[PDB]
């Protein structure tokens, strides 16, 4: 069954490829209306693989040095292996000197192939943890935020290093313990600062940087003892506050003391930066934030001198391999659409709520600190991600949170998709979670391998090698199976991502029929001038439907809505697996009735019954709505029935979703109406089908 | 004494008792209404009729004050208006000429003047030559400030080697409540090294805040408020910082000092409201503005040939004074620190500099009581601010030259940011014109300042002198001690803008050009009897720290001589160029022991000569601000163990600070006349006992003026070519 | 400038 | 939105307490003093005026003027609201010795409780004219 294929396969390899049966012929290696491309996610958890405690075994032949896997073919009495890259045969090192067939290595049975490797060296690193806090907030929001950076301190390991900026009109580095004074050092929130100059100016372990268990308890009380930025704000304006020199510290901080090693700058701002670079807004209240229809009309002056600020700095802590998290918690805009880029270009997290006292924020925050079942963090720093593909399959590029390290070799493409021109990338943060997107292009069962070395949370440095293989159509059949391997839900999240790259970087909303309707005519059956022939196989049926809420999806609708919102939505899709990127696109709808137990109904207005309750789960919202005649002890478990099963995935999801809890007649009402129903789909099929027996 | 002596004759002719001011050729009803001669008093007490006669005597016109002297009593009048002239505004003082009963004639510009309708000739402001007024609005420029204290410490390395701030936050500790002001006091507090210390003072937070400015070449204020506190309301806040603060820097490896910029952040902080500044420094200042290059110190072998090496400390010292900010310069550094250009700050801000060389806290005992004594004045005396001062003299007399710590605006208006009452001022005047249709000259200073309660004051001394038009008349009135600290102000200033050999040969030609003068209107050496002195003090001027030639001297040592010749009043100035040498091994009951029932011994002064000791007694030198207790080799016993405690010459301590008090009459007898000495002056000097044949304490040897070297003339010998010169 |  | 307090005593202009800080002062100081001379028994008790770009406050109580001048942006019912606590303030314990002083500025130390009350009113967390009729 290629359902339990594609099932199986991402359980083992968290892999999902758009095709499974790839092109065997240069004749149409250009017949691909979608790419073949994989959703790769390199630290998919799954119940307990073995620690494997080697040295990877490295294929001894220069350029290609890739590792042994179960696609090898070996000789156990000749005591050689032959790497399926290169055909190169090696020689097992003197460890594997006593191999057999009834004992053999973990890395050749084909259940282990993905398999992670532990690298033992030398003096493993500590974890570096630097909290950049913004001072210029009411009391509540304030106060609240103190509790929850004690609470996070009390998670740290106690070997972890830590500092603390926080910043209002100036910006202070806090140097900790120091006898019983407590110093920091004062800047100007006016003027930026490099790296060497913060260098000099401020003079393992540091004075700015100390480990846990010597600091808490003097972090502690003075985390307790921030108050607000000291200076005024007069009538009609807002405070002074200087978020992009802040940021340009915490980032040049690092980069002089511990650069090249795991470190989390967070940073939490409860409004927009309004002075120095990096500034998103003026300082009188009148002329309010930017916004979408602000944007295109060209009455926002301070959006693309304050991006580039803030791609600068994403750019050096990405070089550097630190990470910058964004947690934004305020009523108003707080300018994510100025930097974006610097969670985005590292794997930092971006938290967006109305204030920081709330269960919203609270409990997201925490949840970035959840342990596995050893009390480690489920994070991972400075992940190298290498790419080791055989000759015939060149990589054009990856889509999602990574940096290129501008490695050139015969694996890279010409034409590079998103981040491409590279077989290598950088990470500087991931999660069991994290999914990139890699575009491929061909020049049986071909080879893909996946490296990627890391930071453990332990400190332990480790070697996640992930080997796939697919079979090459067999030249007797081949269209027939390529359309047999097609994974629509994989293909429309692939075809997403490059939708969302060139409209985040720019009409793009004219590309993505051109490849729907070129698939209809590829891979469905008609007769020609005959809309009502038209019709597709159950590999590409749920297809369009999937591209008819992409289109209308808030990801490609900017309007109504901020565009820090935008620029929200579009984080959390570039870095999300398969099945919860699925729900971003179309929200799966669950009804509940006297008549039967809960069941899935369809997203149109026509589920809408006055006497059903309905839960629609959006990745960024859970809403329970009340129908009319709901509205108004089993009709308690009416009730209770969605509020019980929205509880339990409102705690697995890291960025908390918004509950909500509507009617008919609600104010919120209005979040199921729109996702709900270039009008309708029926209208849309029928247009599709019109052109798709229609010119080629 | 109308006599003429003979200088090669007499070689005894200092007096035993103490010198007192002459008194001016007035009639006995305008003598006794005179200023106190210690407020006010002129070179010449009968004032040259005109220019061509004062040219004639070679002798400086000029006059010394101390304007903000403390007083045994003040008259305050709180009359609803002030009663000034209507032309040259001088207030109306007791030497003007009433008329009409109710016209008076101003003794300066000589105007007739209503009366105001507040007998008027019994109007306090005609009974006393010093008076204070309250000055009503048209008198402030802003609301009265209030009283604000900022304290600048450096922090090296080097700085806390000497361990100078363990001593100056306990003072600090000790008289925190006798610092001047109300409750509107605000004090302050920055440390620096490389780098710009502010420290933020709130009662919400459990300790200080020190707010690091590392930006040297821009800096700023770090936080708006709690930096400037209100001392009463933050006194257990300012207290526990006073006892942490000299124990942050003990690892400090700090090297460099950077004061340019800690003091621009000082005067940014004091900028809005202004007040005084108290700057501790330990070193030469080597990091960014106001960097000062290192200098090879002089030797005895080195010719005369000061001047600051930059402007910036000028500069800086002019933009305090705009904003009422005073600036006082405490040096306690163990080399070379170029004083010549670190004592701007203080000169041009009616500032003081306090000079302690090789401090250290356990290796310099006698630097470490001196800056414990000087900081209990410092902290405890009155204070003025925001001070300006006018000095007026009658028509046909002209100021042509400020001496002290001020700025001299237009008009001839001195500026004092800070106005204290240990700071003397010295001016010289010429004849504009013809003094013919005057008998009587007057000068008068006007002091306005805002008193530490925030009350706008007005301090007022008024002078009247006589005119006298022959050349034997001017000699008759020469106040010697008054033409001594004129030269010595002119000689200070001859050296930065000449060189000290004009200041050295302008003062011996003083001596030449009045004798030759005087000698050209009548064998030996024939002087009148009121410069008698002359030559003996002006050798005592080429002879001390400030123009002395042929010493071991270094540099920061002679400019601080130098900043209190400028600084002090005259009688200290006198005190410390030729101290009062008593022999004290045998006094007895020919005192004042008029004082109740104590009995102070008064011992005869002798000469300063080291013919006049003796190794069988014990003499005590009053420098003025020191008094050095020699005791000779084979001092007799009683002295040794009645007085000093002791049962041998031997057993005398290496540094001896002071004396025990013994239940002896010997020790009751020289604890009154040290007593005595000690109740006649402000800073409380120091007795060291230490000056030995082998405590290398030959300070008390440099004293001795009169006695030859081999790099200057005794005083025999000075007499000598004196004498040369003038019948030349 | 000042009136004193 | 930056501040200028004044408290004087009507009949003669006499001043009582005020209290300045810059980081001109000048020329709105001496405005001030212009009105404390004209202002007499038949002034309104309650006024606004607007000297250019920045604008004065007063109210008279019992003979004692307080006088405020801020930038014209300022919220005018915060200016009245907060002349009426320092005169509640000041009349308080200082009312009865009022018509007996003759030093200028004779309670300086309510200083104090100015700037206290001040910065109560320029942090967010009756007449008008323009001050060019009465000089
Ligand atoms: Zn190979
Ligand atoms: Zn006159």
């Amino acid at each position: 069954t290629y359902l339990e294929f594609i099932q199986q396969n991402e359980e083992r390899d968290g892999v999902r490829f758009s095709w499974n049966v790839w092109p065997s012929s240069r004749l149409e290696a250009t017949r691909m209306v979608v790419p073949v491309a994989a959703l790769f996610t390199p630290l998919k958890e799954r119940p307990d693989l073995p620690p494997i405690q080697y040295e990877p075994v490295l294929c001894s032949r220069t350029t290609c040095r890739a590792v042994l896997n179960p696609l090898c073919q070996v000789d156990y009495r000749a005591k050689l292996w032959a790497c399926n890259f290169c055909y190169q045969r090696n020689q097992f090192p003197p460890s594997y000197a006593g191999i057999s067939e009834l004992n053999q290595p973990a890395e050749l049975l084909p259940q282990f192939s993905s398999i992670e490797y532990v690298v033992l060296r030398g003096p493993q690193m500590p974890l570096i943890f630097l909290y950049v806090v913004d001072t210029c907030m009411e009391d509540e929001d304030l106060q609240a935020l103190k509790e929850s950076m004690q609470m996070s301190l009390s998670l740290l390991p106690p070997t972890a290093l830590v500092g603390l900026i926080t910043f209002g009109r100036m910006v202070q580095v806090h140097e900790l313990g120091c006898e019983g004074i407590s110093k920091s050092y004062v800047f100007r929130g006016t003027k930026d600062l490099s790296a060497k100059q913060l260098q000099e100016m401020l003079g393992p372990s540091n004075r700015f940087l100390q480990p846990v268990q010597k600091i808490d308890m003097n972090l502690t009380d003075l985390l307790g003892e921030l108050q607000r930025d000291p200076w005024p704000v007069p009538q009609g304006k807002r405070p002074l506050r200087s978020s992009g020199v802040a940021l340009s510290i915490a980032v040049g901080l690092l980069e002089c003391t511990f650069p090249n090693t795991g470190a989390r700058i967070m940073m939490f701002i409860g409004g927009p930066a309004t002075q120095g670079p990096g500034m998103v807004v003026g300082d009188e209240l009148k002329t309010p934030i930017r916004s979408w229809h602000d944007i295109d009309k060209d009455n926002a002056k301070y959006v693309k001198k304050g991006t580039k600020h803030f791609e600068a700095l994403a750019n050096r802590a990405a070089t550097t391999g630190h990470v910058i998290d964004i947690y934004a918690c305020a009523l108003d805009q707080t300018g994510l659409l100025e930097m974006k880029c610097c969670p985005n270009l590292t794997g930092g997290y971006m938290v967006m709520g109305d204030s920081f006292n709330t269960s919203l924020f609270k409990q997201t925050f925490q949840r970035v600190f959840t342990k596995d079942m050893h009390g480690q963090f489920k994070m991972g720093f400075g992940g190298t991600l290498e790419i080791k593909t055989s000759r015939e399959i060149k990589i054009s590029g990856a889509i999602g949170p990574c940096v290129s390290l501008n490695s050139k070799g015969p694996c890279v493409s010409e034409n590079e998709i998103g981040t491409g021109g590279t077989c290598q990338w950088k990470i500087c943060g991931l999660s069991p979670t994290t999914t990139l997107a890699i575009y491929f292009e061909v020049v049986g069962r071909g080879a893909i391998q996946f490296v990627t070395q890391y930071q453990h949370s332990s400190g332990q440095r480790r070697i996640r090698v992930t080997t796939i293989a697919r079979n090459w159509a067999d030249a007797q059949t081949q269209i027939q199976n390529i359309a047999a391997s097609f994974d629509q839900e994989a293909a429309a999240i692939l075809m997403a991502r490059l939708a969302i790259y060139r409209a985040e970087t720019e009409d793009v909303l004219r590309w993505l029929d051109r490849q729907l309707i070129r698939l209809c005519q590829k891979f469905g059956e008609y007769h020609k001038d005959d809309p009502s022939s038209f019709r597709f196989s159950e590999t590409f049926s749920l297809y369009p439907q999937f591209m008819f809420h992409l289109r209308r999806s808030s990801f490609l609708q900017v309007f109504n809505n901020s565009p820090d919102e935008s620029s929200y939505y579009r984080h959390h899709f570039m870095r999300q697996d398969l099945t919860q990127s699925l729900i971003m696109i179309q929200p799966i709808l669950y009804a509940y009735s006297f008549s039967g137990p809960p069941e899935p109904v369809l997203l149109d207005s026509s589920s809408i019954l006055a006497d059903r309750i309905l839960l629609m789960d959006t990745f960024f919202q859970i809403l329970i709505y009340h129908g009319e005649t709901i509205a108004q002890e089993n009709f308690r478990h009416l009730l209770q029935a969605p509020v019980d099963d929205a509880q339990e995935i409102l705690h697995s999801r890291f960025p908390m979703p918004r509950y909500i809890d509507t009617e008919h007649g609600g104010s919120q009402a209005r979040f199921l109406l729109s996702k709900v129903n270039d009008v309708s789909l029926q209208v849309f099929m029928d247009h599709l089908k019109k052109l798709a027996v229609s010119s080629a | 004494g109308l006599r003429v002596v003979n200088l090669l004759q007499e070689r005894n002719m200092l007096p035993s008792t103490p010198l007192k001011p002459p008194v001016p050729n007035l009639h006995e009803d305008i003598q006794k209404l005179n200023c106190n001669p210690e407020l006010f008093r002129c070179t010449l007490t009968s004032i040259p009729q005109t220019q061509a006669l004062l040219n004639k005597a070679k002798l400086p016109l000029g006059l010394l004050l101390h304007p903000f002297k403390d007083l045994v009593q003040l008259p305050v009048v709180t009359s609803s208006t002030i009663v000034r002239c209507r032309s040259c505004r001088t207030y109306i003082n007791p030497f003007v000429s009433f008329l009409d009963q109710r016209r008076w004639k101003c003794n300066l510009c000589y105007r007739v003047n209503d009366v105001p309708e507040e007998e008027p000739h019994r109007r306090p402001e005609v009974q006393n030559a010093t008076i204070e007024f309250m000055a009503p609005s048209e008198y402030m420029l802003r609301p009265p400030q209030p009283p604000v204290y900022l304290f600048v410490f450096d922090v090296s390395h080097n700085a806390v080697e000497t361990g100078y701030l363990n001593s100056v936050c306990q003072s600090l500790l000790d008289n925190l409540d006798l610092l001047p002001g109300n409750t509107r006091t605000k004090i302050g507090f920055i440390t620096f090294d490389s780098t710009i210390h502010f420290y933020g003072l709130q009662e919400s937070l459990s300790q200080p805040q020190m707010l690091i400015v590392s930006d040297i070449e821009d800096v700023f204020i770090p936080m708006p408020e709690n930096l400037l506190v209100n001392l009463n309301e933050s006194k257990e806040l300012v207290q526990d910082l006073l006892k942490t603060l000299p124990q942050m820097f003990t690892k400090t490896l700090e090297t460099q000092s950077a004061l340019g910029p800690a003091l621009q952040a000082a005067f940014k902080l004091m900028s809005p409201t202004g007040g005084r500044m108290s700057v501790f420094q330990t070193q030469l200042p080597t990091l960014g503005v106001g960097a000062l290059k290192p200098r090879e110190e002089p030797n005895h072998r080195s010719s005369a040939k000061m001047t600051p090496s930059t402007d910036f400390y000028k500069k800086l010292a002019l933009d305090c004074s705009g904003q009422q900010v005073a600036v006082d310069l405490f040096l306690l550094s163990g080399q070379y620190s170029d004083l010549a250009s670190l004592g701007c700050i203080s000169r041009y801000s009616a500032g003081s500099v306090y000079y302690y060389p090789s401090y250290h806290h356990q290796h310099n005992p006698v630097q470490v009581q001196k800056l414990q004594k000087e900081l209990q004045r410092y902290l405890t005396r009155k204070i003025g601010f925001e001070a300006v001062m006018r000095i007026r003299c009658t028509k046909g007399l002209s100021i042509h030259t400020f001496h002290g710590n001020f700025f001299v605006r237009s008009t001839d208006l001195l500026s004092l940011p800070n106005v204290n009452p240990d700071a003397g001022y010295a001016v010289q005047m010429s004849v504009e014109e013809s003094l013919t249709d005057t008998q009587l000259v007057s000068f008068q200073s006007a002091l306005l300042y805002t008193s530490s309660k925030g009350e706008r004051r007005i301090r007022v001394h008024t002078l009247c002198l006589p005119v006298v038009s022959t050349l034997n008349d001017v000699f008759l009135g020469a106040d010697v001690q008054a033409i001594s600290g004129l030269l010595a102000n002119m000689a200070v200033d001859r050296s930065m803008t000449a060189s000290l050999s004009d200041a050295r040969d302008a003062l011996v030609n003083a001596v030449i050009d009045s004798l030759s003068a005087y000698r050209s209107s009548v064998p030996g050496l024939m002087v009148p009897f009121s410069l008698r002195l002359f030559p003996l003090f002006v050798l005592a001027l080429l002879k001390q720290k400030s123009f002395q030639t042929g010493t071991n001297a270094r540099l920061d040592e002679r400019i601080f001589a130098m900043c209190q010749v400028k600084n002090q009043p005259l009688v200290y100035l006198m005190l410390t160029t030729h101290p009062s040498l008593y022999r004290v091994d045998n006094l007895s009951d020919e005192g004042a022991l008029n004082i109740s029932d104590r009995t102070i011994p008064q011992p005869p002064i002798l000469q300063l000569s080291v013919e006049k000791l003796s190794r069988d007694g014990a003499f005590l030198m009053d420098a003025g601000s020191v008094l050095m207790l020699w005791v000779g080799k084979n001092c007799t016993q009683n002295f040794l163990s009645q007085v000093l405690g002791v049962q041998n010459y031997a057993s005398i301590p290496q540094p001896m600070t002071d004396l025990p008090e013994l239940d002896t009459p010997e020790s009751a007898r020289i604890i009154a006349f040290i007593s005595w000495l000690r109740e006649q002056r402000p800073f409380f000097p120091i007795l060291y006992v230490i000056a030995d044949e082998s405590p290398m304490k030959a300070n008390f040897l440099q004293n001795m003026i009169e006695d030859r070297t081999e790099s200057a003339l005794s005083y025999y010998e000075f007499l000598l070519h004196i004498q040369q010169q003038v019948n030349k | 400038t000042s009136i004193i | 939105m930056v501040l200028l307090t004044m408290i004087a005593r009507v009949a003669d202009g006499l001043p009582l307490a005020a209290s300045m800080q810059e980081d001109d002062l000048q020329q709105y100081q001496s405005q001030a003093k212009q009105l404390f001379r004209k202002l007499n028994e038949q002034s309104p008790t309650r006024c606004t005026l607007e000297a250019g770009a920045m604008t004065f406050h007063y109210i008279i109580e019992q003979g004692v003027c307080y006088l405020v001048l801020c930038e014209a942006a300022f919220p005018k019912k915060l200016a009245f609201a907060y002349l009426e606590d320092l005169h509640s303030e000041f009349d308080e314990q200082h009312g009865k010795k009022v018509p007996t002083v003759s030093r200028p500025y004779s309670f300086i130390e309510f200083d104090t409780f100015i700037q206290k009350t001040k910065k109560l009113y320029i942090d967010s967390r009756i007449m008008v004219a323009n001050i060019e009729e009465v000089l």
